[PDB]
RNA sequence: AAGAACCUUACCUGGUCUUGACAUCCACGGAAGUUUUCAGAGAUGAGAAUGUGCCUUCGGGAACCGUGAGACAGGUGCUGCAUGGCUGUCGUCAGCUCGUGUUGUGAAAUGUUGGGUUAAGUCCCGCAACGAGCGCAACCCUUAUCCUUUGUUGCCAGCGGUCCGGCCGGGAACUCAAAGGAGACUGCCAGUGAUAAACUGGAGGAAGGUGGGGAUGACGUCAAGUCAUCAUGGCCCUUACGACCAGGGCUACACACGUGCUACAAUGGCGCAUACAAAGAGAAGCGACCUCGCGAGAGCAAGCGGACCUCAUAAAGUGCGUCGUAGUCCGGAUUGGAGUCUGCAACUCGACUCCAUGAAGUCGGAAUCGCUAGUAAUCGUGGAUCAGAAUGCCACGGUGAAUAC
């Protein structure tokens, strides 16, 4: 029920952050499920790399956007006021669908 | 290869009639990579020979080959000009790829309307010594000999 | 109770579940000569089975996505030696000689700037 | 819950989501599917959550 | 050019990157804008402060700016006096609440953009150069890091040609990616035009 | 830096919503017929120099309207100065 | 080519077509905009279109049915 | 240059401005703002309107607007033989140096090489050299295999019940998806070699001698390119090499050259039916569905900032019917007539659609290029730039070789 999404800059802080997010509703008392893995959104981009002259030559970039589910199953009262406000994740863009 | 020698990737059999051979024909034949429309050529042009000619589907194949099969090769032994065609008994491999080649690029040659009829003209023609690839396994042999300054 | 494998081919996905009973295949909910078994990849399947001579002891339903017609039936392939487990392991130890059980490594290698393609570079000048 | 008519930037309360005893402000607002996009400044960042018209009062 | 550039690729396996906030890539132009605002305004500003490495994080209804200097008690001063007017005018180019915390750290001499910036005011001030080098590799390398190099570049000596020259001492594994390497650059300008500087800083490995 | 094309660009960005972005869609619906009447002639009185079409995408730092990308906000090389000081968040070398 | 629903002719080029109503025929009158559309209310005219080195004096006819004035404003040169 | 109809644009023809188009500071008065009228191609000059808000110790701020004056600002002006920074290139070929010791009066020499071995200055043996540093392998990413954790927007094997739709209990097994581990380290045996390093074959294993691919390019070289991304010494302009506006040029044509695309065909052309993807992007967006037009497209009009919704129907392939070696139902140039979309506006100089016209071209002289296996070849999809405009660039997959004596 509550649909929590988390979107990441890195693998290493995303799964860090939703272990946080598993264990305060799981102790608590309610109906948890495991984390959905939601597939990582590459973008790439390609620019040319020598300022004045440069026909074949090009840089590479890339980033990768991690995503996460949680979608905790029954929204009792133990979890409603316990589960978020603790983790300090400022580089996690959490979203939550009802 | 400088560093060492390497062999040509080897090849399994063909999935109709399960020959070795035919699957090396089929890839020669091969155009754009597309393998179903080469295969269906041969297979219909195969077939239409076997109807026509009267003999086995085997010997179809085998004896049109073995006509256009040399029995020797030419080596450059640069005595000619920095080029040279010096005679030596051809390795099996060798043998069986050279007439392949040949009677693939004879039947590319041939100016017949379909691919089809290129492909059973050339395989009629050449069991009967007759030829464009029994032309060319008959003019290399003839310029070996003529160039045998060694053996 | 049912003996499953996966298998792949550079761009397909299957899962190949072997039920015991007739000596037919189903493959996407469809039989094999209809799909592609009367034209190319007709016998490729059936080269992992040959050897074992199962021709009705088992049936394998097949569900199977991606590639084309060879990359299907080479994840086909792939599963049917993944899932050839079902019995005493004294058969796959002949499989391994036909070289069906070793996965291929050949997979398609990435475009490079600069290139056209995977290898292929630009035209050179003559002078 | 009272006050069942909404305007967009208008402050509520979460009651039934994961941020309860505290408010916020709903960004856009969907009156045809009934459905609120309220964001929540947790850590100093945005976090759009949905709400329901009955189960959340203005403040 | 053909030298590695050790930072776009140390950050990533590592080190940790210096921009760490998420954000909207739908509005990452004007937030980018916001971020680079203040990075020239905090490099004006602690010119006379001699700033060693800055971490800056904005999770877009903040900003928590993190300094790391030679002497925090300049930039804070006397109960929060100076800084204060400095979190006023951050908060009023970005517009939203800046939260700035210095941390105190003994010998920043390991840090290359102080090294870097303390060579460039030493080339603005006309002293000798390589007496300059030579003192900002000694008392870095005995007080600390396993290797330390400075590659200056551009109108040496008062010459009227190109010319490069550097010191290197310890060892400074670059092609290492587990190698901890700190770099940055520094721009000194005199009369002969802009001087180039680059320092690398090899302290360990992970 | 030439002041010239920033001073066009920054002019033209406030007078494209000035007077474009209300009045356009007018054109578009009258001029464009949607359901010749004689209303078309007061709308295509709208200033030449400010139009969208003018506008150029130039970059934010210097300008240059040449090798810009929109979602960065920034050239190339600008793209490049920042990605390769780490200063772009999880902006790393693309190598599979 | 031209636009779809009606002939566009420049604002102030149709003020000066208003003009022309009131004060018949005239001397040739250098203005420098091109984009304006031929039609039957336009024959008659005595304008001079630009061509920026020069303006050259057209008068319109019948047979520039679609054409606009930079269809007669020469601007590059031959050898 | 990762987008020249105006703009872009720097260059040109005309109309203009001089403390200025941008910035600090001084004085004076005016809220800012939203209105239209005439003239001109516009830049713009010349009038007629409305308003006087927040708030100050009423010195009426703080915002902005107009005028005047000097200091000045400004320059994609010159010089990459005065420079910073960035980049091509030799070349990812295995090279390049520092301490002592020793030799020669000394520049220098040894180390940095003789024998095996590798992609390697990789290792060992030998040994007046002993050690150390940069570089290479090496730590990074993906792919190839398995386990654990994990099941919604994804999936339906063991089960059944119905719209015969994974759609719904359930399973979360598992296609797929993504975090953490394990696995390949010359390790196991035999032979060879010097008993050393190492090599060949076989077993195990999904994969044996850096498994496959990518990133990462040493000390240095070309006074190599960029004063035009930006910064900057010197020099020059300053009622003008500065700044605004309309139009034009950047697209011309007796020519030569480079990089590309399409062809010369029955291996294919046309028409019908049909099977299977991967990688991405998307809010002034992608734009379903419905209706109108043969159509390009227009109006009406859901979903979603994204495994949900869309772009998007994957195409070659495969069945038949047609045409049979022709300048042809091969291939489409050029030109006319009539429209659609974006945009003040298709005007020299845009895209696409309909009708008509059907050049050259019969696989191309001397010569020359790319490729060692999922490669070459061939066929589609997406992205950056993009008001609207790619055969170029970047990226992804289908089928899939030939040949190494």
């Amino acid at each position: 029920r509550i649909r929590i999404r988390l979107k990441a800059f890195d693998h290493r802080l995303i799964d860090q952050a939703t272990a946080e997010i598993v264990e305060t509703a799981k102790r608590t008392g309610a109906q948890v499920r495991g984390p959905i893995p939601l597939p990582t959104r590459k973008e790439r981009f390609t620019v040319l790399i020598s300022p004045h002259v440069n026909k074949d030559a090009r840089d590479q970039y890339e980033i990768r956007t991690h995503l996460r589910l949680v979608d905790i199953v029954e929204p009792t009262e133990k979890t409603v006021d316990a589960l978020m406000r603790l983790d300090l994740a400022a580089g996690v863009d959490v979203q939550i669908s009802l | 290869p400088r560093r060492r020698v390497i062999g040509q990737r080897k090849i399994l059999p063909d999935p109709k009639f399960g020959s070795e051979l035919l699957a090396k024909f089929v890839n020669i034949l091969m155009v754009d990579g597309k393998k179903s429309t080469a295969e269906s050529i041969v297979y219909s042009a195969l077939e239409t020979l076997a109807q026509r000619s009267g003999k086995s589907e085997l010997e179809a194949f085998e004896v049109a080959l073995e006509n256009v099969r040399p029995t020797v090769e030419v080596k450059s032994r640069r005595v000619g000009g920095s080029t040279y065609q010096v005679p030596v008994e051809v390795r099996p491999v060798r043998r069986n790829a050279l007439a392949m080649r040949w009677i693939v690029e004879a039947a590319r040659k041939r100016g017949d309307k379909s691919m089809a009829l290129r492909l059973a003209n050339e395989l009629s023609d050449a069991a009967e010594n007759k030829g464009t690839a029994v032309k060319k396994r008959e003019d290399v042999h003839r310029m070996a000999e003529a160039n045998k300054a060694f053996a | 109770n049912q003996y499953y494998g996966t298998g792949r081919r550079k761009s397909s996905a299957a899962r190949v579940f072997i039920k015991p009973g007739n000596g037919k295949i189903v493959i996407n909910q469809r039989s094999l000569e209809q799909y592609f078994g009367r034209e190319t990849a007709r016998m490729v399947v059936r080269q992992p089975l040959e050897l074992v001579d199962m021709v009705e002891k088992l049936d394998l339903y097949i569900t199977v996505k991606g590639g084309g017609i060879s990359g299907q039936a080479g994840a086909i392939r792939h599963g049917i030696t993944r899932a050839l487990m079902e019995y005493d392991e004294s058969l796959r130890s002949e499989l391994r000689k036909a070289g069906f059980v070793t996965r291929d490594a050949r997979q398609v290698e990435r475009k490079k700037v600069g290139l056209r393609k995977a290898r292929r570079r630009p035209q050179f000048s003559k002078r | 819950r009272p006050k069942t008519l909404f305007e967009p930037g208008e402050m509520v309360r979460v009651n039934d989501g994961p941020f309860a005893d505290f408010n916020g402000v709903v960004e856009e607002v969907d009156y045809e599917k009934s459905r609120l996009k309220v964001s929540v400044s947790i850590f100093g960042r945005a976090t759009p959550v949905e709400l329901d018209f009955s189960q959340v009062e203005k403040a | 050019g053909q030298k590695v550039h050790p930072n776009g690729i140390r950050l990533g396996i590592v080190k940790p990157w210096n921009s760490t906030w998420f954000a909207n890539t739908k509005e990452f132009a004007d937030n980018l804008d916001s971020d680079f605002k203040v990075r020239q305004y905090l490099t004006k500003e602690l010119a006379k402060a001699s700033v060693s490495r800055i971490v800056i994080e904005r999770p877009a209804k903040s900003i928590r700016v993190t300094i790391h200097t030679a002497r925090p008690g300049i930039v804070i001063g006397k109960k929060g006096e100076d800084v204060e007017k400095l979190r006023k005018v951050v908060a009023d180019i970005a517009g939203v609440p800046a939260q700035i915390n210095i941390a105190e750290v003994r010998k920043p001499e390991l840090d290359a953009k102080l090294v870097a910036d303390s060579i460039t005011s030493q080339l603005e001030r006309r002293v000798m150069f390589r007496r300059a080098m030579k003192r900002a590799v000694q008392n870095a390398m005995r007080l600390g890091a396993k290797g330390i190099k400075v590659e200056v570049s551009g109108r040496l000596g008062g010459a009227e040609i190109a010319r490069t020259e550097w010191y290197r001492e310890g060892r400074v594994p670059l092609h290492t990616l587990r190698a901890d390497i700190d770099y940055n650059t520094s721009e000194a300008h005199t009369t002969y035009g802009v001087i180039g500087v680059k320092v690398w800083i090899f302290k360990g490995e992970i | 830096a030439k002041q010239s094309m920033k001073a066009r660009e920054v002019k033209r960005v406030a007078l494209a919503d000035k007077y474009f972005a209300k009045r356009a869609e007018l054109k578009a619906i009258i001029s464009d017929v949607n359901a010749r009447w004689n209303a078309v002639l007061k709308l295509q009185t709208l200033p030449r120099d400010s139009s969208p079409s003018r506008q150029r995408n130039r970059c934010r730092q210097t300008g240059r309207p040449h090798g810009f990308l929109r979602k960065f906000g920034l050239s190339r090389i600008k793209v490049r100065e920042a990605a390769m000081r780490g200063e772009i968040p999880g902006l790393k070398k693309a190598s599979w | 080519r031209s636009l779809k629903k009606g002939p566009f002719i420049d604002l102030h080029l149709l003020k000066k077509v208003e003009k022309a109503v009131e004060s018949g025929d005239k001397k040739p009158l250098r203005t420098w905009s091109r984009r304006s559309t031929i039609f039957p209310n336009m024959i008659g005219l005595t304008i001079a279109v630009h061509n920026g080195r020069q303006h050259v004096p057209v008068f319109v006819t019948d047979e520039m049915v679609g054409h606009k004035l930079g269809e007669f404003a020469p601007t590059r040169t031959y050898r």
